[PDB]
């Protein structure tokens, strides 16, 4: 019964410094085994539900098994924030400068974004005009007000402070500028 | 299906529903018996009274802990708070769920066999599991990389940790803590001329030393300029209205985890140790630790703590590099919230110990799981 | 339609398509797996890491090389260093082309029958040749008469080849290498006393060793000035913002390949074996191969290692000659690049031994090819 | 040139010349002022009356001790205590001499800067130095390795020494003492019910303690032995020509040093408290400590408490260890013994502060220059 | 005339004269000062203590080793070590005699500069010589052919010596000596549950592992029947009368020579290093070292070592050969008597470094002798 | 009176006296120098050692040859060879007698030159003759019509003579020798994969050549067999006791020699080179040399070399008409025997050469006695 967008101001440290990671990358921040899109937007879709088929990295599809019962976002979030070798499928993004990372000489880079939010019981994406980011729940984020749409699927967990958001899609230049350390 | 969470703390233990992010109930845990007959008949007294019971009756009253550093010295009394937990603060029945409970990094291992053995046999839960206190903590900041500082009630203790590796040979235990701080704080009264003796006593002093302490930024300007100026004198009033007064003792406190050689402890004052501890490292990952430093425990909370941290270890320098603390809010609280998040997790369900199979293994299965 | 070109090295190990320049992939040979449990749940760790995962997650790990000199110790590391350079470095299917592969000029016969059944059985490829690495580091200057000399991160050798014909009498091997001058070097360093053991220090001592050091022009003399003065000492930062002071060293490690002795190597100075393979020619060519030589490998990377090469092949004078010099730039690459280029030719077509060959001959055949 | 000794005692006090080995005063420490009118024209009468001229008038008179537990509470009648000494109990004037004072272990800054203002400011005396009680009592028998025990009518205090080290975190203070004995045995023998009542009484009650009373080897067995036998009592007459006769009394009295809690006081009976101080001390010395131990001051005057308190320490039995007490004879005498000898000593010329560094320091440096 | 031979041990030092068979004083090499006030005057305390004083004085005291593996922290207290050697130990001065000095096989030269610097300028020494601690090894047994081994307090470094010739580039050190061994007993002293923390706790523990700990021949099955039979346990009584027991403890020790893993120090345990060390030798020499193997230093005493030790390199097999060790017994005094025999020899009248030839070259011809 | 005999061999030294019909005594022709510093105190070192001793010692050092082919390259080292020669393995003065001195059939002038030289200045011998090992050779069977051949350590040649006449223009030589077999060998143990380089290990190869190696009937049926069959391999322990495993290897030494062209030599196999000596004589003489023809030297030691010289030639078939070789045992010796024999003759003495007689001539004249 309502349609509302809010727009958040993100940085990634990176080792890609601006001018270099600008020069080699057309296409901006990447995972380093990307899925496709059509993946992706399948992945997020199991959450949902209909798990019956995978066509994805087999790491992942261990993951996956692993989490039978459903609410798989709990499980998610947290083997997202701890995995971290080239296996991963994900970029991920801190919204403070403090990022638990290099986060020093390491460059800073300044994204925009506007988008939908979600918190979900199980089996369901339900309106948050107030955003409920404070109590540790998972929080989801669409660009579109369903599913299909799939330019971009990000969710966001942590502490309401030190929050982090982490992205299954592409970040390209477009979004992206250079920006203070 | 929804564990339960329960905590053993040096000072205070708090009560949990697994999903929850904030406990039910906080109380001393301590034990009391009154020390006077009592004489009005038919007045209906227990034997004993136990966690807030303690603070109304305080004056009869003679108090123990059953906790001592990282160490349980009187299980039957020990016993008597559990027993109080689960039936009065929640009405819960232990059977109905599984339960979940923490431990320092470093303990004999017939704790955890008593811990153990009286959890099955006794309340005839489900399924227990046991913790370390310091990663759980970590669980609270949720970063990949960072060394943890703990000072509780009882205990002080370091583990590094690395993008979830522990490093056995790092860990590091320094027995100060806030009960040697607080009879430290009785001797400087003791300048002034108050008696305080006796455990009740000593509760009270506690409560000044929580509200009105803080760190100095030096030590030595500071007293200097405490000589001279009246503006840091501060003045307190006793529930039975007697009016205290203070004056360079609110400093002189903190001074304390930063040398315990005015109080004759011996092993180094804990950016000391702490900086030990990262260089016992591998020269590799020294960079990355004062990267992310995370602090928790009651300790901690006092102001400016961690200002004065920092310009320790940067006067140390172990490099022209770059240092930070972490030093988020709320936390105190922040070990027991890290314990709901991961009772939540679906990979418990392959970790949580079954009646059944410590009726077949025994006791000693449960210590082998970790250290 | 692209063949695919494939290097074997005791430090890089380099992947290429038909039709590159550059090389498209090279990274460390290295595999490595944990030292420790790990604690954090879900964390899902791997069973192992390779290549630049072993750099990143360097020091909670173990470290192998899975190359001796040229030999081989550990077919299924090798195995996984091949699988994940094609899958994730390349992200191409390997039934997809024929496929070629490298061997140092001497090396037991056993390999590469491992080779050829690896390659066949595992990858599915539909066809297979091995080929000598003197003959394609030559194609990056045709010249149809030429003198090799490589040294590499593990073997030192020779081979002078004459109007496309190569001499078998006069190969010449040396075992002196990378690994030598990283041994020596750390013997040296703890002349001054900083402390190194442990692959994860040995890499760093490598990266120190590649950006400071160079060569003398005169030891004798050089040496006697450094002992008068400063200015030859140069000062670095280690990852822990440590700092390091160096003197004769700089200089002192190059010697070694001039005098083996210094390490108790016996087989001379890389000069003195060079000249004696020269002599080992038909009195005619001595002159045609001194008045070009060619030189490649990671080793003669280093600055002005030429100039004492031909100040020393002088002195020792075969005659009264010109003396001369090949020693392009981007030399490392060159192996690889001279690969892609005579992969490109037509002939190969002829060369590529099919499976169905392969098994109808057996692997022998493969061998006869060529020495 | 004989400088003088002069103790401050909620009993008694005592004045000193270095190099005697008796006091050549000792009176009751009170002061006494007249309760009634007095009828005789003329006669003259006295604002007080001080030391035995008070025992003379005690039936007339209402009774003070300026001084409490360690804490003095009237600086002018004080001084008028020391007024008095200084000139009728000696004879000799103040000026005359530096001076040596006395402070139990632990007590609050003001006494120490108060007298130093008034005896300098006051008797405007040449030089002056403070001693600490533990200490001149060791001097008894100059062992360099000892823990001390004092107990007197206001203060009971503890403190280990070794080689001449002080261990500041171990001296422990407690304020059990003779005058609660006294209340006690008031009460016991208005049970009986003898009339006793103010303060006139209480000096019979001393004297009654002082004669009549002894130590029990266990109290439980004195009981069951007292309950039957009247042989145990002993009789006794007053100035009154009453006459008087104690039963349990007669050890029930000293029986509350071990048990605090007959009199509903908390903190450990004295010896417990000693030990306690002796498991605070580091473990080596601990043997040490229990190989020489030391005891003073009328609380120990009573007969046979040696032995209970070997029992005591037995029974406690730190260890299968060796345990001894020094009880010599003349042991309420040897605290000012032992500040006469030390007195005596040339080094003392250093330790006598003056009175023109008084007025350039001010007080501080006083306090400052030990404990 | 009678030189003297001088002993530098981060445990023990010793002090000879030629022709001696035995250390004329041996000592630990510890240097404390006080930790407190200090109280009772004219005590004349002194600043510092030295070998069996500080051990008297241990408990007041903190505790210095001023060696590091082979490194000097702090010139001065070693200086007052030396001080104290040749006026109190030996009663002898210093100028009469020419004097011998040791040092372990590889350490940064700045040691040999303050030696020989500091020698001649304090001691006025007539001539000095320096020597290398595997060498007079070999002159304990004298077979002209060994290959020696040596763990002392602080380094464990490997020889081999053919015929009279050493090769420079075999020689191996590895880092792992007896106070890594004490710290891990410490942490699992701690796993049984015994409080054990600052220094003077460690020379305690230090002495427990002396006497208690013995090396198992086989890991496996001793830990399986440890775990079985109570019968294994042991028990210990410290100076403070407390008992101690020890169980699994007792083989776990020794263990981490063979598996320095169980500390996650990672430089191979010791057999797979010695064992390397000949295999880094020629091939014609490995058979006669096999058949000659010599064990030195405090590490060795251990019970049954020689047994494992024989057994491990025997199960590498590096063929079907004869495998001998050498344990003679004195084995601890051996690195001094061989500098006494050797000293005594004629040819050292070649060797002898005078001072006035130091003079008139400087340091750089002391050094250039050896490494 | 008894003169000496005196062999030149580049791997064997033979001294005799006439009459013996076995050399008193046989080295290895070998010098050596040492390699590293040397360490311990009055060893006595050498400069250098020569012949057994430097194989016993022989991984400690570095090897010279001083003879090669035909020449001497290092004419004091060779002196000190003939000095150790005369001195301590024959025990007798060398001016005692005259002396006889052996060269290869064609060699510069300057070799006899200088041993003509030397032999007078040094030894003052009184008479001298100089003796050619082909007739010497031939005297071994005395037959009147003869060609011969020898091939030793560095040069192979042949000699017809007939009824006591030489034929300048036939003799033929030709300097393929164990030599280069040693290098054949070695490359083919590469082949295999064993490491085989520097001196040391060289000798091992000439040990594992003579009792492992044989000759084949046929190279191209041998090796078919071979590459099927196991039953050819032998098996043979290095003095480490690693162990070695041979195949084709066997066979394929030997058959060298028939084909240069296998290690890039040029000049055509030995069989035919003798067959092309003796196409220059007539066909009659042709034919009594085909009927019987004399080999000797350890070369021929090979099992089955007569039947496969006999069927090389046969094959060449010079004509229809028997062929055969003489090859008696203790062949190697005979070259000695046959000049003990000819030197026990009359008519020597007019051979022997004065030294007065070479004092007035110079050598010259002892070059005019024969080529
Ligand atoms: N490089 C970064 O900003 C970053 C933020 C969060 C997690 N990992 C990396
Ligand atoms: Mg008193
Ligand atoms: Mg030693
Ligand atoms: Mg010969």
């Amino acid at each position: 019964t309502n349609l509302q967008k809010k727009s958040f101001t993100l940085y990634r440290a990176d080792n890609r410094s601006f001018e270099e990671m600008q020069s080699k990358f057309p296409e901006g921040f990447k995972a380093w085994t990307p899925l496709d899109t059509k993946m992706a937007r399948q992945f997020a879709s199991i959450f949902i539900g209909q798990k019956d088929t995978s066509n994805l990295p087999k790491e992942t599809v261990k993951n996956i098994s692993t989490w039978g019962a459903k609410p798989k976002l709990k499980d998610l979030s947290n083997y997202i924030k701890y995995t971290k070798d080239k296996s991963t499928v994900w970029v991920s993004t801190a919204i403070n400068t403090e990022a638990g990372g290099q986060s020093s000489g390491a460059p800073l880079h300044k994204i925009d974004m506007d988008l939908y939010e979600f918190a979900i019981d199980g089996q369901k994406l339900n309106p948050l005009p107030e955003g409920r980011t404070k109590n540790m729940v998972p929080s989801l984020l669409l660009d579109t007000p369903q599913i299909e749409t799939s330019s971009i699927i990000a969710l966001n967990h942590g502490p309401v402070n030190d929050a982090s958001i982490s992205f299954l899609t592409t970040i390209p230049l477009k979004n992206v500028k250079p920006h203070k350390r | 299906t929804t564990a339960l969470v329960c905590d053993n703390g040096s000072g205070l233990v708090k009560a949990g529903f697994a999903g929850d992010d904030a406990p039910r109930a906080v109380f001393p845990s301590i034990v009391g018996r009154p020390r006077h007959q009592g004489v009005m008949v038919g007045m209906g007294q227990k034997d004993s009274y136990v966690g807030d019971e303690a603070q109304s009756k305080r004056g009869i009253l003679t108090l123990k802990y059953p906790i001592e550093h990282g160490i349980i010295t009187n299980w039957d009394d020990m016993e008597k708070i559990w027993h109080h937990t689960f039936y009065n603060e929640l009405r819960v029945a232990p059977e109905e769920h599984p339960t979940l409970l923490t431990e320092a990094p470093l303990n004999p291992k017939a704790n955890r066999e008593k811990m153990t053995q009286i959890m099955f046999e006794t309340f005839n839960v489900p399924a227990m599991y046991v913790a370390i206190q310091a990663v759980l903590s970590l669980y609270a900041s949720g970063r990949t990389t960072g060394i943890v500082l703990d000072s509780g009630d009882g205990v002080t203790h370091n583990v590094p940790i690395y993008e979830g590796y522990a490093l056995p040979h790092a860990i590091m235990r320094l027995d100060l803590a806030g009960r040697d701080l607080t009879d430290y704080l009785m001797k400087i009264l003791t300048e002034r001329g108050y008696s305080f003796v006796t455990t009740a006593e000593r509760e009270i002093v506690r409560d000044i030393k929580e509200k009105l302490c803080y760190v100095a930024l030096d030590f030595e300007n500071e007293m200097a300029t405490a000589a001279s100026s009246s503006s840091l004198e501060k003045s307190y009033e006793l529930p039975d209205g007697q009016v205290i007064t203070i004056g360079n003792e609110r400093f002189r406190c903190p001074e304390t985890l930063f040398q315990p050689s005015f109080i004759g402890m011996e092993s180094a004052g804990i950016h000391e140790t702490t900086y030990n501890s990262i260089m016992k490292c591998d020269i590799d990952i020294r960079k990355d630790l004062y990267a992310n430093n995370v602090m928790s425990g009651g300790t901690t909370m006092y102001p400016g703590i961690a200002d004065r941290m920092q310009k320790e270890i940067t006067a140390l320098a172990p490099s022209t590099m770059k240092i930070k603390i972490i030093a988020p809010p709320e936390r105190k609280y922040s070990v027991w919230i890290g314990g709901s998040i991961l009772a939540s997790l679906s990979t418990f369900q392959q970790m949580w110990i079954t009646k059944q199979e410590y009726d077949e293994a025994g006791p000693s299965i449960v210590h082998r799981k970790c250290f």
